[PDB]
């Protein structure tokens, strides 16, 4: 058993990582305290779900977890909120103000002055560990804490962690939730200053998620619990082979070894199915073979894209519920001849496939109704580009009149890292292009 | 009031369905790179799918559809027929047909066991090579692969139809170009009229090295051909035109002859390439424009040769056709305040 | 965090004083100081403009100052007069005479520094000071010329703090002395070097709604403060109200800002009212703070284009219908917002309403046709200055001709500045 | 189209299924990078304090 460590950034970072750790600890049976009655061995163990959680002789079992925020206001909920017993105070870090939707005021200015003292309180989770395989780091793309101090974050921890692997979950800036007008700006921003210190990142758009919370759940102005309940499905669908027996994606280097092939197009697109309204009276249960056509709708992809105008680089199942395998390869033959799935000529056209029997748990009182199998797929898919084709035009139209570009330069942050940042994505795109048609 | 953006200035057809769409007071077009717009009618390259259908309380719709190209330029089109079950290497309506890349999969290594075949079995050995002007229709091989590898580009070359049906007067030939509408729906509209783009001189089956008795662009024939004009003005037969001559010279009627085939045939291309390109359950919606062009031989059996996705239409039809496109394709998706189309259903 | 509050001047204590009444109404404080109000919104961020005092008392964190005691007086006499620290009236009694000079120079700099140790006090009792704002007019003398004075003294001791203002513009039509396009004209070379953000109050604006859509014949200060401290509880209902976007001065900047020099914002509201019983539409409220008859500073919108926008909604209503409502706005005139600042409008809700209203709507534009009052200013300077008229109130104080060329000559860049991003 | 590596256990199983065969800088430059970003910045401050003297 090798441990696993949480990392959340900024207001969305810490938002989701709480939705997700309230999920766990619903999935795995451990209370708001931090009581898990099924664990036998009291004080430790080297059980799947050890991944996550430390054990204290009290038989208290805590989330491998730092929040880490810039201003108070957020990770304040979390200390006053239902799960405060369960996280150690050290673990909750906040500044004094934030990075006021300024990258280079997270990265640079704001950041240089709290990077030490997150780094020693991450030392002290990993000096609980006996082998730690690496990190799963949330946060927006937007954010200016999110973007800047993420990026600085994850510099260090290549430097402090050579070989440990680095995860990322991060929210694509929409404009039906955004909240600032230069999130284009940071995210080409931290995504140039990330990309050779991520091994595997998980994209969600925000503007899926929305559209998804109000086709499906009938939720008319969707907000962030909404959101980020589902989010935290999603994630947990994805996180599920760490915390659980099984043989597939058990550490974090198979993520990387079965979803990334090329080392720069790391970003794997998940699509869920089926998202059900809770407020559904009658609601008819749907077969592996409805769920698993699903995941090829565009409109359950955690972002809006075409997958048949790409090429695939890999592609995984992952089924929670009521599923064996023959049903899965029964519904794989049909849908391979009524779809278009085309593979990279270097690669196999297969699906890696885990099913885990136990179904999702859903939050009681939340939207998402109870199903009898559900299923998250992750393919490495080039149609994914086209959400950096989105992002980079954003860019190019603002950056162009260097619209906001001194709120930057007065942070410290020089002009040309904009273009650096703005070719390296350049250099992502074209790659994308020629690995794909 | 829906909105509108127009970049390619360059199209005959949506210029007149730009002005067609002011002149209803309910349209309004704003710049080109303005991305609320409700209607784009994209450029011809490159179009920016991937931008489409992200702009909130915008439903958007784009004339063309994002992967039809596979249908629409001769090497892909070639390749689709052959491997796609639903048409088939056994098809009975598509010339054979190789795709043969220049010196600088290929498929001349097996267009030379055909075509040795053909010079054996003492058959018509006629065959026309292009791709998407540079033309050569020879009878042995090794002119046409020469001439392949003289340009730079993948070239297709297919069984030339030796035997085509000639109208008389004349003796020349024709090719018939279709013009149909793929709707967001994906109903498949087939325009009524349809237009017979002739050549003015008879038709001389001795050498393949005068192109003007075997190529029918309206192009080649207003500059390079004699008599442009002597039947027909503008060397454009209509299809009322086209049937009386069918009725009185061959007894039968354009419908029973020609069009069943027309419309099975692009019936079956389309709904063949349905699902990779159908917009049903997108975030943005497609409709496209397509001519389909056909040429009929002597006995009465109709071939298609190319797809072209992008066409013009002949000067006496724009008005109607693009009144057509803004009332199938535009107003049933943005509505304002005895139909030309015959729908293809089987 | 923390913002500090100065009101400077007649007219900057008159709205700074009417400001105080109408948030502390909305947040339930009394005039005693002493919170009465029932839900619990109104004090979860009381601190960014209340300090809390011994006894569960709420003090507002305002300095007021004048080179005259008469309008300081008028204001301790006043509704809320008692809830202010008596410690924070920073006052002389020689008055400014409507004189840039005097603020800026003579008088003013006799005061200045005892401003700036009240300041210095209140800003070391804050945990995280984000910045300050000024109340001022730009016409007369202590307003324009002591209050830039200490904007830059202010600058100078806080260097990186946000600095935001809400600026009274004259108007011949509300006019005091025929010296207030000289006065603005010097304030505005200050404004556009050393705030942030400033709220341009136009007090032509002002008056033509009191005239043309009130329908008062005989409009007063009182009429046009009443405008005033509505759009001020307004714009800064994302400062004191915990929403989804937890919003402070510096956010505000960075997104309404996309050039330094280019941060002068026109104001609006609705529905326009006057000191009713049909309940508005968010169709109406939407299509009214977006008429260029709701907006506080006497532009033009459709001459020129929205760089930003940022919009408020206070009441209850369908954050759906709003959504949709702003959208069409954007949709159906897109032609007006700068397309080169993808989605560079922005809304917000609050459930609060203001007082007296069950819905309301603040308007908070960016736009090019600011560059109309700027003009105006211009036109009125040069008009009196190629005769170097008035110009010896000015002389006697020190001043030379030189400085009213450089001012004049930084105005029209700014005009031309504007003029630039009009047409890109 | 075969399936290979079924591994199974009480909690699920998985396995595999083909269809078709195959057709970074140090602490020291960090370090430096934000002091430079800090030197940009109080030059910047240094500049407006001058001007601000004059
Ligand atoms: N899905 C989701 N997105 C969020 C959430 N909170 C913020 N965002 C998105 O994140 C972006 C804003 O960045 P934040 O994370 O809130 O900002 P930050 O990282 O705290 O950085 P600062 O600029 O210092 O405040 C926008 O695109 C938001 O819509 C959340 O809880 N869920
Ligand atoms: N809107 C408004 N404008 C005012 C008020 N008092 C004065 N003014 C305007 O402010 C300018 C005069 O400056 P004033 O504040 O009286 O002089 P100060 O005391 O030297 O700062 C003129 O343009 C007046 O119309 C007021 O209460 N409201
Ligand atoms: C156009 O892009 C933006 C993006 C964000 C913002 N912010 C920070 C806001 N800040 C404050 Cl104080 N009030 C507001 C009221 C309404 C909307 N937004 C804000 C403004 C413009
Ligand atoms: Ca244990
Ligand atoms: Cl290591
Ligand atoms: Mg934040
Ligand atoms: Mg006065």
């Amino acid at each position: 058993m090798r441990e696993c460590i949480s990392i959340h950034v900024g207001q969305a970072g810490v938002q989701i990582g709480n939705a997700c750790w309230e999920l766990y600890c619903l999935e795995h049976g451990i209370q708001p305290d931090g009581q898990m009655p099924s664990d036998k061995t009291i004080g430790g163990g080297d059980d799947s779900f050890n991944t996550f959680f430390s054990e204290t002789g009290a038989g208290k079992h805590v989330p491998r977890a730092v929040f880490v925020d810039l201003e108070p206001t957020v990770i304040d909920e979390v200390r006053t909120g239902t799960y405060r017993q369960l996280f150690h105070p050290e673990q909750l870090i906040t500044g004094k103000e934030d990075a006021a939707n300024n990258y280079a005021r997270g990265h640079y200015t704001i950041g240089k002055e709290i990077i030490d003292l997150v780094l020693d309180r991450i030392r002290k989770l990993a000096d609980q560990c006996t082998g730690l395989q690496g990190f799963l780091v949330f946060h927006s793309f937007g954010g200016g804490t999110g973007s800047g101090f993420t990026s600085l974050l994850m510099e260090r921890l290549s430097v402090d962690y050579g070989k440990k692997s680095k995860l990322e979950f991060s929210i694509y800036p929409a404009p039906q939730v955004s909240t600032a007008v230069v999130e284009p700006y940071n995210s080409i921003l931290t995504t140039h200053t990330t990309l050779e210190h991520s091994d595997c990142a998980f994209m969600v758009d925000n503007e899926a998620i929305y559209d998804i919370c109000r086709r499906n759940l009938d939720i008319e102005r969707p907000t962030y619990t909404n959101l980020n309940r589902l989010i935290s499905q999603i994630v947990s669908s994805i996180t599920a082979s760490l915390r659980f027996d099984g043989a597939l994606n058990v550490d974090l280097t198979e993520f990387q070894t079965n979803l990334v092939p090329y080392p720069r197009i790391h970003f794997p697109l998940a699509t869920y199915a089926p998202v059900i309204s809770a407020e559904k009276a009658y609601h008819e249960q749907l077969s592996v073979a409805e769920i698993t056509n699903a995941c090829f709708e565009p409109a359950n992809q955690m972002v809006k894209c075409d997958p048949r105008h790409g090429k695939y680089m890999a592609c995984c199942l992952l089924y929670r519920g009521d599923v064996v395998p023959k049903d899965v390869n029964a519904a794989i033959a049909t849908i391979k001849t009524k779809r278009s799935i085309q593979f990279v000529d270097w690669c196999p056209t297969g699906f890696k496939v885990g099913i885990n029997y136990q179904p999702p748990t859903v939050v009681p009182g939340g939207d998402l109704a109870k199903v009898q199998r559900a299923v998250c797929m992750l393919s490495n898919t080039t149609a994914i580009a086209e959400a950096w084709a989105r992002l980079d035009h954003k860019f190019d139209l603002m950056y162009a009149k260097r619209a906001f570009v001194h709120w930057y330069v007065g942070e410290g942050m020089e002009e040309g890292e904009f273009s650096e940042a703005r070719e390296d994505m350049a250099a992502l795109e074209k790659d994308y292009e020629e690995v794909g048609v | 009031m829906y909105t509108f953006v127009v970049r390619d200035e360059n199209s005959s057809v949506y210029a007149e369905v730009s002005r067609l769409l002011l002149a209803t007071g309910q349209w309004k077009r704003l710049r080109k790179d303005n991305p609320r717009f409700n209607l784009m009618l994209g450029e011809r390259n490159r179009l920016p799918f991937g931008r489409l259908g992200h702009e909130p309380g915008l439903v958007q719709l784009v004339n063309y559809y994002r992967g039809a190209d596979k249908l629409c330029r001769k090497a892909s089109l070639v390749k689709l027929i052959k491997t796609s079950p639903e048409l088939s290497e056994s098809c009975t309506w598509f010339p054979e047909s190789y795709v043969i890349y220049p010196t600088n999969t290929d498929e001349r290594e097996v267009f030379l066991a055909a075509y040795n075949r053909r010079r054996e079995g003492r058959e018509g050995n006629v065959w026309i090579a292009k791709s998407s002007e540079g033309i050569l229709i020879s009878s042995e091989a090794s002119e046409l692969l020469d001439f392949i590898d003289e340009q730079g580009q993948v070239h297709v070359i297919q069984k030339y139809l030796e035997k085509p049906l000639l109208l008389e007067p004349g003796h020349r030939k024709f090719d018939i170009r279709s013009w149909v509408l793929v709707d967001h729906l994906y109903n498949i509209y087939l325009y009524r009229e349809g237009v017979l783009r002739t050549s003015s001189e008879p038709y001389n089956s001795a050498n393949f090295q005068d192109k003007t008795c075997h190529l029918t662009n309206h192009c080649i024939q207003k500059e390079y051909s004699k008599n442009y004009g002597r039947y027909e003005e503008g060397n454009e037969m209509f299809f009322e035109e086209f049937n009386q001559y069918l009725m009185d010279a061959l007894n039968t009627t354009l419908e029973n002859s020609i069009l069943l085939q027309i419309k099975h045939i692009i019936r079956s291309c389309l709904m063949c390439i349905e699902p990779a390109i159908s917009t049903k359950h997108l975030h943005y919606q497609s409709f496209q424009l397509f001519g389909f062009d056909f040429m009929v031989d002597e006995e009465l059996k109709v071939w298609l040769i190319e797809v072209n996705g992008a066409p013009a239409c002949a000067q006496k039809l724009y008005a109607e056709l693009c009144q057509g496109i803004v009332d199938v394709a535009i107003s049933s998706v943005f509505p304002l305040a005895t139909s030309i189309f015959i729908k293809l259903h089987h | 965090r923390e913002i500090v509050h100065i009101q400077a001047g007649q007219c900057g204590n008159q709205i700074g004083a009417k400001f105080w009444e109408v948030i502390s109404d909305e947040h339930g404080i009394d005039p005693t100081g002493s919170y009465h109000g029932d839900s619990d919104l109104q004090l979860e961020r009381i601190n960014v403009y209340y300090n809390e005092a011994t006894g569960n008392k709420y003090v507002p964190r305002a300095i007021l100052v004048d080179l005259e005691p008469g309008t300081m007086d008028s204001v301790r006499s006043g509704p809320f007069g008692q809830i202010f620290r008596p410690d924070n009236f920073v006052f002389g009694q020689s008055g400014a005479g409507n004189n840039w000079a005097k603020g800026h120079y003579t008088e003013g700099a006799e005061l200045v520094d005892s401003v700036l140790d009240v300041v210095r006090k209140e800003s070391e009792s804050c945990d995280c000071l984000q910045g300050f704002q000024l109340t001022h007019s730009l016409g007369g003398g202590t307003g324009s010329g002591m209050g830039t004075l200490l904007i830059s003294k202010i600058r100078e001791e806080y260097p990186d703090r946000i600095m935001n203002t809400f600026s009274v513009m004259p108007s011949p039509k509300v006019s005091d002395t025929v010296v207030e396009p000289y006065n603005a004209t010097l304030s505005v070379h200050q404004l556009v070097e050393n705030t942030d953000e400033t709220y341009c109050i136009d007090n032509e604006a002002l008056y033509d709604i009191c005239f043309r859509t009130l329908k008062l014949t005989t409009p007063t200060y009182g009429d046009l403060n009443h405008l005033v401290s509505a759009t001020m509880s307004g714009v800064t209902t994302c400062l004191r109200f915990p929403g989804q976007l937890n919003a402070d001065l510096r956010k505000l900047a960075v997104n309404m800002v996309p050039f330094p020099r280019l941060h002068f914002f026109m104001p609006g509201f609705a529905p326009l009212t006057s000191r009713q019983y049909r309940a508005l539409t968010v169709p109406e409220l939407t299509q009214q703070m977006f008429d260029s008859k709701n907006m506080m500073a006497a532009c033009d919108p459709r001459h020129g284009r929205y760089l930003t926008v940022a919009a408020i909604f206070r009441g209850r209503m369908s954050m759906k219908e709003v959504d949709e409502q702003m959208l069409n706005v954007q949709n159906k005139n897109s032609s007006y917002f700068v397309e080169w600042i993808p989605n560079n409008v922005k809304t917000a809700v609050c459930d609060i309403p203001p007082r007296g209203l069950k819905m309301s709507a603040t308007f908070i534009g960016n736009s090019t046709a600011i560059q109309e009052l700027f003009k105006r200013i211009s036109e009125q300077f040069t008009a009196m200055f190629r005769r170097k008229a008035f110009l010896h109130w000015y002389t006697g104080e020190g001043m030379d001709e030189m400085e009213f060329t450089e001012a004049e000559s930084n105005m029209n860049d700014l005009v031309s500045e504007y003029q630039q991003y009009q047409d890109a | 189209m075969e399936v290979i590596e079924l591994n199974k256990c009480t909690s699920g199983q998985s396995f595999e299924v083909i269809l078709k065969p195959p057709s970074d800088p140090s602490l020291e430059e960090i370090q430096k990078k934000l002091e430079a970003a800090e030197e940009r910045r109080k030059y910047q401050e240094a500049e407006l304090l001058k001007h601000l003297a004059e």
